């Protein structure tokens, strides 16, 4: 399961922000600061970017 | 499917109320709260209009019923058309203001 | 009777008959009158403040449009009196 | 008895973000404008997807669903006709008015994982190019091999159905409250109570002026209508210390687009569609 | 056109709360006539404090010289209701849309009130 697009509750495009979110998490950035750097002021988009689980990696490996 | 008006059915139908004089019900097909609420609010501005309201009894059946009661000075259809014209003029004025503000 | 009001109906009736401090203006009253079969009662509240126009309707008169004009009801326990289809008084209890 | 005269003042305007103030109008007009711009403004989006190679691990319907949600430039949405209305063609491939063809072909011939983004999506009409923000929206990730080739068609649609033709993104409006302070009961309050009253507000709506040693109203548009300061004042024993009421004839609009159309263009299209709806609703006189 | 007109002073409030957000029944005793009154007044919209003096009037119609069913400018707390119980020191029971009023006085003071009639309630706090 890849990162969902269009932020089901809000409708904002969040498909192209997963790589940036992972890159920010790679550095010394907390989840809140990383979400703020992506300009997500509504907590629905923050939930969508925070509650996603990367499952496609296991599908490709297995 | 729901967007298309049913074939052979007019959008607006006029039905006079026999019990109450100067009372009529307008059934608008394929309409939502957007038109009904603004029409109801515009009708209240008219002094001749006494009763103005709309209802959506069945969400599945996309219809809007508008009831207009007026004094002995104007017909309900006349008030309805006047409200529609006033709303159109307001929309034109708002569009002009927004176009001026953008530039 | 086999049929009762129901959860939401009972709660809404209790709220509209107990508060007595919230008034409905002409627009909201006429919007709610569409579902009610009977005609609109007099506002019974002409002026509430020296600078308040737009005479309002009380909550208990809204519930009064559910009774026929010939209907008469009296519930001594809750102090409920209905004369000519109009709810005259009510104190508390919601037992009726 | 006659029309209103709304006034519009734009505070901030951008390609996808617009914030303006609407005054001298009823709440119904603003609500109808919001509903029209969120559910009635048409855009172009992929609805029909035809695939030939689907060696990717993801299912075909999942790929089609995530392809249909990709935002596309919709500058021609108003001029384009509906597929059901288009009578020149039954609907197959590219059409001059309704259908726009999209071609996608991805083949991975390297050890590194290949990401099928939205950038490698080509269309016959350059005006319907998908909006570019970055790396683009990731569609499918492919290992070595695992080709993915598909043909897609995008058609004009309303945002009411499938909620994918909606350009708006949570368009809002507030009442723009006005703050009234008695300024006499504040003198009776002590310095400690003023700080507690300031801290009671969930957002920065009131400020403490050090020179005058009294509270002031700063940024009154961020009140959010939470009755926290009023409840705190009532608890402290001052019932009418702060009186806040919404303004019925003043509004502040916040319009955020998805990139399909400009926010100002979105507002203009919403106004035009509302005008067309009123014209259609208009009933001719009968004798 | 005014049937009963008198000056009243509030004695006590049954809720006696500033921010109760509830209808408060007021108790007022008449001056020069010795009449006791119960009235449900929304304190938040129309503030009344113990010890205040207000005038009270009751008229079948607000029009001048007939036309039953322009005194609006004079007063500020107009109400409309009906009298349903005249049983007694006679007393009156008038309900203004569910807001009960109990005017207890003397049999001679209140005698021109009929049963099941519509009457108004004019009140000004001086
Ligand atoms: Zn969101
Ligand atoms: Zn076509």
């Amino acid at each position: 399961m890849i990162i969902p697009v269009r932020c089901f509750t809000c409708g904002k495009v969040i498909g192209n922000k997963w790589d940036q979110y992972l890159d920010l998490l790679q550095l010394d950035y907390t989840e809140g600061d990383a979400l703020d750097a992506l300009q997500l002021v509504r907590y629905c988009c923050r939930r969508m970017l925070m509650t996603h689980v990367d499952l496609i990696e296991k599908l490709l490996n297995y | 499917e729901r967007f298309v008006v049913p074939e052979g059915t007019k959008k607006v139908s006029y039905d006079r109320d026999t019990k109450i004089i100067n009372a009529a019900s307008f059934t608008v097909e394929r309409e939502d709260h957007t038109i009904g609420n603004i029409v109801r609010m515009q009708l209240h501005r008219d002094e001749n209009v006494l009763f103005a309201g709309y209802q959506l009894p069945h969400p599945l059946k996309y219809k809007i019923i508008v009831r207009i009661h007026t004094t002995s000075q104007s017909s309900p259809m006349q008030a309805y058309n006047q409200a529609i014209n006033d709303l159109d003029k307001e929309l034109d004025y708002l569009k002009n203001q927004f176009e001026a503000e953008v530039a | 009777n086999l049929l009762s009001l129901g959860q939401d109906s009972l709660t809404a009736a209790y709220l509209v008959n107990v508060e007595k401090n919230c008034y409905l203006n002409r627009a909201q009253m006429q919007q709610l009158q569409m579902y009610c079969p009977f005609q609109l009662p007099p506002p019974a509240i002409i002026k509430a403040s020296p600078s308040s126009t737009e005479p309002q309707w009380t909550g208990m008169q809204l519930f009064g449009m559910l009774f026929p004009p010939g209907f008469d009801y009296t519930y001594p326990l809750n102090n409920v009196v209905v004369s000519n289809g109009e709810l005259l008084s009510f104190s508390e209890g919601s037992a009726w | 008895t006659y029309q209103r005269f709304p006034k519009i003042k734009i505070r901030e305007l951008k390609d996808d973000y617009a914030k303006f103030e609407l005054r001298e109008t009823d709440v119904s007009m603003a609500n109808a404008l919001r509903r029209v711009m969120i559910s009635e403004v048409p855009t172009v989006a992929i609805d029909l997807v035809e695939i030939e190679v689907n060696s990717s691990v993801l299912n075909d319907e999942f790929i089609a669903h995530r392809l249909g949600l990709i935002p596309l430039t919709s500058e021609r949405a108003m001029s384009m006709r509906f597929s059901r209305d288009c009578d020149a063609c039954d609907g197959d491939g590219q059409c001059e008015f309704c259908s726009v063809e999209f071609r996608l072909s991805s083949k991975c011939v390297t050890d590194q994982t290949l990401d099928v983004t939205s950038r490698d999506l080509y269309s016959a009409d350059p005006t319907v190019t998908p909006v570019d923000f970055h790396k683009g929206i990731i569609i499918v990730k492919l290992r070595r091999g695992q080709e993915l080739k598909l043909r897609a068609i995008a058609r004009k649609g309303i945002g009411k159905d499938h909620a994918k033709w909606s350009p708006a993104a949570t368009v809002t409006f507030m009442y723009e409250p006005d703050i009234i302070i008695n300024e006499d009961m504040m003198d009776t309050l002590s310095d400690e109570e003023k700080i507690d009253l300031i801290e009671s507000s969930p957002t920065k709506v009131f400020g403490m002026d050090p020179v005058t040693r009294q509270v002031v109203v700063v940024d009154p548009e961020a009140y959010t209508y939470d009755e926290e300061v009023i409840k705190k004042a009532e608890a402290m024993g001052k019932p009418g210390l702060i009186e806040i009421s919404p303004k019925d004839d003043s509004f502040i609009f916040t319009v955020e687009s998805t990139g399909a159309v400009k926010a100002s263009q979105l507002v203009l299209n919403a106004i035009d569609l509302l005008k067309q709806k009123l014209d259609a609703v208009r009933l001719s006189d009968d004798t | 056109i005014i049937m009963f007109e008198d000056i009243f002073v509030v004695d006590k409030l049954d809720p006696d709360g500033k921010k109760f957000d509830k209808v408060t029944r007021v108790e007022a005793r008449s001056h020069n006539l010795e009449m006791f009154m119960h009235l449900d007044v929304n304190t938040e919209v129309y503030p009344l404090a113990v010890g205040d003096k207000f005038t009270l009037a009751m008229a079948p119609t607000l029009n001048l010289d007939g036309t039953p069913d322009t005194l609006a400018d004079k007063y500020e707390y107009i109400m409309h209701g009906k009298l349903y119980k005249i049983s007694e020191k006679a007393e009156l029971y008038v309900s203004f849309g569910g807001l009960l009023m109990l005017l207890q006085g003397d049999p001679a003071h209140i005698s021109h009130f009929e049963l099941d009639q519509r009457l108004f309630l004019l009140m000004r706090k001086l």
